[PDB]
RNA sequence: CUUAGUAACGGCGAGUGAAGCGGCAAAAGCUCAAAUUUGAAAUCUGGUACCUUCGGUGCCCGAGUUGUAAUUUGGAGAGGGCAACUUUGGGGCCGUUCCUUGUCUAUGUUCCUUGGAACAGGACGUCAUAGAGGGUGAGAAUCCCGUGUGGCGAGGAGUGCGGUUCUUUGUAAAGUGCCUUCGAAGAGUCGAGUUGUUUGGGAAUGCAGCUCUAAGUGGGUGGUAAAUUCCAUCUAAAGCUAAAUAUUGGCGAGAGACCGAUAGCGAACAAGUACAGUGAUGGAAAGAUGAAAAGAACUUUGAAAAGAGAGUGAAAAAGUACGUGAAAUUGUUGAAAGGGAAGGGCAUUUGAUCAGACA
RNA sequence: GGAAUACUGCCAGCUGGGACUGAGGACUGCGACGUAAGUCAAGGAUGCUGGCAUAAUGGUUAUAUGCCGCCCGUCUUGAAACACGGACCAAGGAGUCUAACGUCUAUGCGAGUGUUUGGGUGUAAAACCCAUACGCGUAAUGAAAGUGAACGUAGGUUGGGGCCUCGCAAGAGGUGCACAAUCGACCGAUCCUGAUGUCUUCGGAUGGAUUUGAGUAAGAGCAUAGCUGUUGGGACCCGAAAG
RNA sequence: GUCGAAUUUGGGUAUAGGGGCGAAAGACUAAUCGAACCAUCUAGUAGCUGGUUCCUGCCGAAGUUUCCCUCAGGAUAGCAG
RNA sequence: AAAUAUGUAAGAAGUCCUUGUUACUUAAUUGAACGUGGACAUUUGAAUGAAGAGCUUUUAGUGGGCCAUUUUUGGUAAGCAGAACUGGCGAUGCGGGAUGAACCGAACGUAGAGUUAAGGUGCCGGAAUACACGCUCAUCAGACACCACAAAAGGUGUUAG
RNA sequence: GCCCUGAAAAUGGAUGGCGCUCAAGCGUGUUACCUAUACUCUACCGUCAGGGUUGAUAUGAUGCCCUGACGAGUAGGCAGGCGUGGAGGUCAGUGACGAAGCCUAGACCGUAAGGUCGGGUCGAACGGCCUCUAGUGCAGAUCUUGGUGGUAGUAGCAAAUAUUCAAAUGAGAACUUUGAAGACUGAAGUGGGGAAAGGUUCCACGUCAACAGCAGUUGGACGUGGGUUAGUCGAUCCUAAGA
RNA sequence: GUGAUUUCUGCCCAGUGCUCUGAAUGUCAAAGUGAAGAAAUUCAACCAAGCGCGGGUAAACGGCGGAAGGUAGCCAAAUGCCUCGUCAUCUAAUUAGUGACGCGCAUGAAUGGAUUAACGAGAUUCCCACUGUCCCUAUCUACUAUCUAGCGAAACCACAGCCAAGGGAACGGGCUUGGCAGAAUCAGCGGGGAAAGAAGACCCUGUUGAGCUUGACUCUAGUUUGACAUUGUGAAG
RNA sequence: GAAGACAUUGUCAGGUGGGGAGUUUGGCUGGGGCGGCACAUCUGUUAAACGAUAACGCAGAUGUCCUAAGGGGGGCUCAUG
RNA sequence: GUGGCCUAUCGAUCCUUUAGUCCCUCGGAAUUUGAGGCUAGAGGUGCCAGAAAAGUUACCACAGGGAUAACUGGCUUGUG
RNA sequence: GCGUUGGAUUGUUCACCCACUAAUAGGGAACGUGAGCUGGGUUUAGACCGUCGUGAGACAGGUUAGUUUUACCCUACUGAU
């Protein structure tokens, strides 16, 4: 709202806040941003390093849709599963009564292994798997089934 | 004109912008005449469900192809599995696609199972003009909407082989990735 | 809506910048060319006579075989053979749907005070699916028009359809199974080189000029030029088609935390007017007496304009130089000061003028 | 030889005259004088008395007298300037809105958050209700192919508010969030080492490196609003010679 | 000054803006000419000149560093809230 | 070889006694670095002071300066041009220098009383035509810092040496 | 040492002026006295800091109260307030028995922006408080539009030889009409007709507010009417440069 | 291009232009042709005009020293710096005028040299006549100014209007210290108001322009040259 | 009648092209210009005994040179008298 | 001993080119050319933190500048 | 105190001569004095010459032609009520 800004309380006051010496004059030092390697080089070196230049390769028409692939933890694993059937399942963990996680349904593509999750058997289902998750997965009596 | 630590900005406005501006004050008055118009297209089209039957189909790409969704018409196959034919399909509620194929008996079962049970739940009022008058269903989607298929069972036993997922998704990109040159060398032995 | 200020373009500087998917609004499909009707140009403009006149029938010329109809458009489809059932078309009239219109459909002007005027204040009532708005001598639900809710008419469009009624269209038309033989699909065009322009399109996105100029298991595309081998996906060089979309013009309506006569359109008024320019063009200013002219009879002074009285009105401190009537500036009257400016600050004298408490 | 006086200094020695001030508003404190009761100059004025009760005091205003006072605004090291604008009065007259953002603050919800493209509904541009997606956040790092965050009470050390134990207290010991410094561990990049096994060139286990990242190490973000600041826009207002 | 001629002049007609016309002065082309007039692009851009509208309270500067076709301007650090 | 300026130190993150780790280092448990445990409290390691100390984000104006004392360069010199430290003006009124941006004194909320600063006390003009010892007579006397100027050379003018 | 010579500039002139001679001059010493927005004490306003106080039965814990210190300011920053058009809520607010506006060396409140009251004028709407919103505050821009001054009854109304007497008319005659007189244009005219251009200015009657830079009874002014007659004069026809 | 007549127009083709029935194996585009490669492509040969080379050309641009070195003429000339050059003449006295002189800063031959009767609102010097130009002012006429009746503007204006000195933005109407100072006014007058008229036309600055010029940078109408198309038919070398 | 697959016309390529178009034509500086470089640097001094410090101040220098004139080791000692 | 006894002797982005690694990409799937990336140098900006740039105006224009020259006045007085 | 001149050439300040004279002294007042004059010079635009420049053009070199506006106000001064 207008009523609460600065310009109402420097009515009277000649000069508006800009100063009598240097003046509120049109565009000083040019538009947008111009002078970028002369006159304002200093200010572009430092805040904003590596501005000028090309560094990798180009890629005619991309698609972003080819490389969707959302990753999930194992600490966060558990939540795929609603809350009041989470309860059972960790209080009797065996085989045969391991339940299945579809993470592709979730809208997961890779499973990464970050936490720890609880000693109970588990069957994953996912496109892609690193190293370290297949692992622990499998150390708590679970297994990973691969999918497309 | 450059000042500060502050992020680039792009903001395109070097045109004539101010003369190509569009605000939506209309918003509400368009939504008031879209609810006029589909009131008054219903009462023209007797008890006519306002809506045509859609099939199911799969979505494209890797991105999306875990969903299915409605597609424009039932195939020429899956029509004629249904027991009818496309000619008469149109004048009945049913949209039909010709440039549609069937690859997938899991999509192609499920398209045929939708145009039987919608022939089951409509009545077609015959040519001579009696016309018995009965109570118009507005949607058709509706009455016949779209499941996700089912995917796997709540709880199953463990089986694990010994082998690695991770081992086989990298042997996997290894033989891609080097099968060309491979068969130039057994080519050339 | 998003993708996205992203891929990409760019003295890779300043800057520029799409598309596929995903959700949604709206949904609708199609037809020519290329085939021998060949046991019968089966087609059509016009003229003329009559008639049920947005047309129909008979007859006569003409167009047309250098191709007019039927049949078939790639999803197919066509010529033969076999066995089967399923389904009608074209008009009247009465209503409905829509638009343009007319008419009908509540309740106080009852008392008191102020006022020129009651539509104000006070008291006592009525109606309300009507207390939106406007008018009437000041703020009116109940005085008038309307408003709200319903009823009753008049004139057309469109065949969308709700009932009835007159015509059998027709050895007509369409759909569906199986066998066999076939299955015509657009050229100075695609494509290529080059030049110019353009695009986010980068060994070249589209467009155009010139030169060259194809094929039929072919051809185009698959965002890095080329040779070789595969795969995927459509079918160009011919055509039609509602809705969702746009709209500072036109016509008919409803509105606003918009402006309130130097504002708002240039124009609230005989405004694109008066006026200027040879011309193209340029382009103002200007709204308000009172409820009602009741717009001042008559007398008197003056050559007259007018003045002074009288009179009208609630008010001439409203008189067609008219509501209210500020400032600059001016006249008269009253008070005060003033020896080459005036005005100002602190303090008190003098003059004028004034509030507070008399508890 | 014995005094006096001057000069300088000290007294919790005494006493006269004059001026300005009276803030506070029950009691509470420290003291003094008293055998006691009580009193007092002891944490801020009371007592007595007169005149007048209105223009008398006082205010306002005009004038007179003493002293003082150059014309405002603006640029400038410097303006009363022989620097520029201003004869006078009325009305009008200049940091705005928008797209995208930085810091800070308020609010809702919170590992999530955003109902309003659209649908439903309505007393109809309001209010109320809702599905699926999408945006941002929840993972980083490489030009890319790609790979992807716990040896351990999610580490050790130093400093840490608060809490706990003992203690009259002072202190001592225990535990120590946020935050600050430092040494390690983990993930990606770079440079090396190259195990079991082999489409014999694939595979890359294990262990390192004064290298490197806008990382991990019991999440903090999303949305709305406001002041201030940024950029593109006529862009605080008026102004060129041109094209 | 000139005054029977390269004379003076009416009317008709032709040449139009980077064009015309010029016994040539950059002269003339409707009081406009070293490139006319009219409308629009256009509220053209300006590191330059001028102006920028109420009160009180608290805090309170800089004309210096480095870089810039930088020297009447900016960025940067400092001083300030 | 000064004066004025200038670096570091004056304790708990310290000192001492004993002995744990390592792939570094040594002929060598030699050393180096980092630690476990024990001993030493705030006259705990000079003075004075400390409207508390530490820390972060964000943004305005400014980027023409000028003057005085001292140091100092160019120039005959300049109210000239250019540097060094500090204090000022600019951005600041008030008392004094008649008058003046910068000098002297002193910095400002509204009032009363008292006392002063720099500068003054014949009259203008508030305050001694005070006191005391001398000097000076100008036919162009003299009179108060910054400051608004005077020299070389002379006089049996007068005074002291 | 003091004084004197050395010592010459232009409007009249400056120890600040008067004036001063055992000074009111110069050097030096001792006292008294004068006065700054500085110093000391007190009151009051504000700012900042450190503290006290929720216990009902009385209203602001952003309240009340105790204690100490401080107060210059351009460019600039921040904070608390005043005023204007419009919007939601509320005061069952004010008003034709006078709303708003305007005038008022009349009164009161606030440091101030401003607010309130009385009197006069006037005639129909308007205000307080809690919030919302902006085309929200002028002395200036050789600012825009409109209005008005001093200058000032001033500059001036002086080219083209020149007017005078009487009568008539009229409220009114240097300027109208008639008569008389004196003059000029002097036939390349101040005469008598036309081409362009103007458009009723032509003529009569009525008539003087404005116009004829004095005047006006007059007029090319104002009001109301009247008036342009073609076989032979032109256009029309022809062709010129050209279109 | 030069600019009546008369008289005369010298030398220079190295440079810049213009021009040529001149020379050939320099430089050289696209198309075409050849080689290599699986192709994209690369390399090589050939190769139009122009350029280069050679000749011509000055009444083409221009030059004439210490490619040719100023010839005929002419001059302190509208062209000479030094310079008011030197001599003569003209006057009492001449930076003037004229006639001569010429190592001429920097004269010169159709960028025309020299000379010329007649003509000229052209630029200069002297002489006669003439005169208020002057010594040195005086007087007359008309219309103004002036006063009255009627009519009646504008420029300009921060506020205003007496001086001397001082200091000050270094030249005050205002400030400081002194001189002084008495209503209301009329005709004149040009000392002052750094008087009025215009955002300095000079100068500098701006990463502001425009007119004009040129082998500045980058282009272009036109024109020229080659290739392909229009484009067929018959023979020979 | 002339002329003839040549002219012409169309599309590319080379040359020519101030006739015309667009644009540019540094800075510092005791005004600007001319000159100079104090514009990127080095030594001594100005510089006032830490460091820093100006002027178109003073006296000079740099855009190179070297397979040794680089690296290690050994032996030796120079100018001058 | 990581060039010259020490104090000077020199150069970004874009582009080109070379060396290295023979590694990554050409996005329907492959082989070979070609092209594009990764790491380290060279080709240069001397106005040296780095635009690609000739004159003239006496026909002249605009924004400004007393920040700055051509008159007085003021300070200075070498020179006169 | 009082005077300090008349002329030839030059736009000239300056300078240089002739002559008279008691003498022909030097200066200031915004280098006194342009709403007092004059306009010869310098210093707009036309034109000629020399030298310089390829050229447009340059020349503190020579030559010729080239608009000099307003007072009625205040004060000062001169006179007048
Ligand atoms: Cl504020
Ligand atoms: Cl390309
Ligand atoms: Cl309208
Ligand atoms: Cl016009
Ligand atoms: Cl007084
Ligand atoms: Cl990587
Ligand atoms: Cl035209
Ligand atoms: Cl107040
Ligand atoms: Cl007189
Ligand atoms: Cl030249
Ligand atoms: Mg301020
Ligand atoms: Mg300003
Ligand atoms: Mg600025
Ligand atoms: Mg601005
Ligand atoms: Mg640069
Ligand atoms: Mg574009
Ligand atoms: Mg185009
Ligand atoms: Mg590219
Ligand atoms: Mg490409
Ligand atoms: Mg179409
Ligand atoms: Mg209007
Ligand atoms: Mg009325
Ligand atoms: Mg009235
Ligand atoms: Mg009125
Ligand atoms: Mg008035
Ligand atoms: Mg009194
Ligand atoms: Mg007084
Ligand atoms: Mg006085
Ligand atoms: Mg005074
Ligand atoms: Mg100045
Ligand atoms: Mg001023
Ligand atoms: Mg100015
Ligand atoms: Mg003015
Ligand atoms: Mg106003
Ligand atoms: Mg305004
Ligand atoms: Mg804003
Ligand atoms: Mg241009
Ligand atoms: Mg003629
Ligand atoms: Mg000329
Ligand atoms: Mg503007
Ligand atoms: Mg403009
Ligand atoms: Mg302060
Ligand atoms: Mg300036
Ligand atoms: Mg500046
Ligand atoms: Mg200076
Ligand atoms: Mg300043
Ligand atoms: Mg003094
Ligand atoms: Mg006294
Ligand atoms: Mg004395
Ligand atoms: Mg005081
Ligand atoms: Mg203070
Ligand atoms: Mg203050
Ligand atoms: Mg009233
Ligand atoms: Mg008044
Ligand atoms: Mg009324
Ligand atoms: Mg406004
Ligand atoms: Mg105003
Ligand atoms: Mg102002
Ligand atoms: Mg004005
Ligand atoms: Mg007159
Ligand atoms: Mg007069
Ligand atoms: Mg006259
Ligand atoms: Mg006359
Ligand atoms: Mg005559
Ligand atoms: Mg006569
Ligand atoms: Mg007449
Ligand atoms: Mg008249
Ligand atoms: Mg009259
Ligand atoms: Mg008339
Ligand atoms: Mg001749
Ligand atoms: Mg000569
Ligand atoms: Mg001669
Ligand atoms: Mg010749
Ligand atoms: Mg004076
Ligand atoms: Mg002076
Ligand atoms: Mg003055
Ligand atoms: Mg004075
Ligand atoms: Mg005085
Ligand atoms: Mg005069
Ligand atoms: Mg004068
Ligand atoms: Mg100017
Ligand atoms: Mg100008
Ligand atoms: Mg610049
Ligand atoms: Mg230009
Ligand atoms: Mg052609
Ligand atoms: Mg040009
Ligand atoms: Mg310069
Ligand atoms: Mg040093
Ligand atoms: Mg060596
Ligand atoms: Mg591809
Ligand atoms: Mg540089
Ligand atoms: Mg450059
Ligand atoms: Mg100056
Ligand atoms: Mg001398
Ligand atoms: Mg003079
Ligand atoms: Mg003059
Ligand atoms: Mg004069
Ligand atoms: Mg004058
Ligand atoms: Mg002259
Ligand atoms: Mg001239």
């Amino acid at each position: 709202p207008s009523r609460f800004t600065k310009t109402r309380k420097h009515r009277g006051h000649v000069s508006a806040g800009k100063g009598r010496i240097g003046k509120h004059r049109k565009h000083p030092g040019g538009r947008g941003m111009a002078g970028g390697q002369h006159h304002h080089r200093i200010n572009m070196d430092k805040y904003h390093p590596g501005y000028f230049g090309k560094v990798g390769m180009r890629y005619f028409h991309k698609q972003q849709a080819h490389f969707w692939k959302p990753v999930l933890n194992l600490d966060k694993l558990w939540t795929l599963i609603p809350e009041d059937k989470r309860d059972q399942y960790l209080k009797s963990a065996s085989k045969e009564t391991a339940p299945v996680i579809d993470t592709l349904a979730a809208g997961y593509g890779k499973i990464l292994g970050k936490g720890r999750i609880p000693n109970v058997p588990v069957i994953v289902k996912a496109r892609f798997v690193s190293k370290l998750a297949e692992e622990k997965i499998r150390a708590a009596g679970g297994v990973v089934e691969l999918i497309a | 004109a450059i000042s500060k630590n502050l992020p680039i900005l792009k903001n395109h406005f070097r045109k004539h912008w101010q003369e190509r501006v569009k605000v939506h004050f209309d918003q509400a008055g368009k939504k008031v005449s879209r609810r006029n118009a589909r009131a008054t297209r219903a009462a023209k089209i007797a008890p006519r469900p306002l809506d045509l039957l859609r099939p199911v189909v799969r979505a494209p790409t890797v991105k999306y192809n875990r969903k299915v969704r409605a597609g424009r018409g039932f195939t020429l196959a899956e029509v004629k599995a249904a027991g009818l034919t496309a000619a008469y399909a149109r004048t009945i509620g049913i949209a039909v696609d010709h440039r549609r194929q069937n690859r997938n008996q899991e999509i192609f079962d499920a398209n045929v199972q939708r145009l039987k049970e919608y022939q089951s739940k409509i009545i077609v009022f015959p040519r001579n003009g009696k016309a018995p008058e009965a109570e118009q269903v507005l949607s058709a989607a509706a009455t016949f909407p779209i499941a996700q298929p089912a995917t796997d069972v709540e709880a199953r036993a463990v089986q694990d082989n010994g082998e690695s997922a991770f081992r086989t998704l990298r042997l996997a990109r290894s033989e891609k990735k080097f099968r060309g040159i491979r068969e130039k060398r057994a080519r050339e032995k």
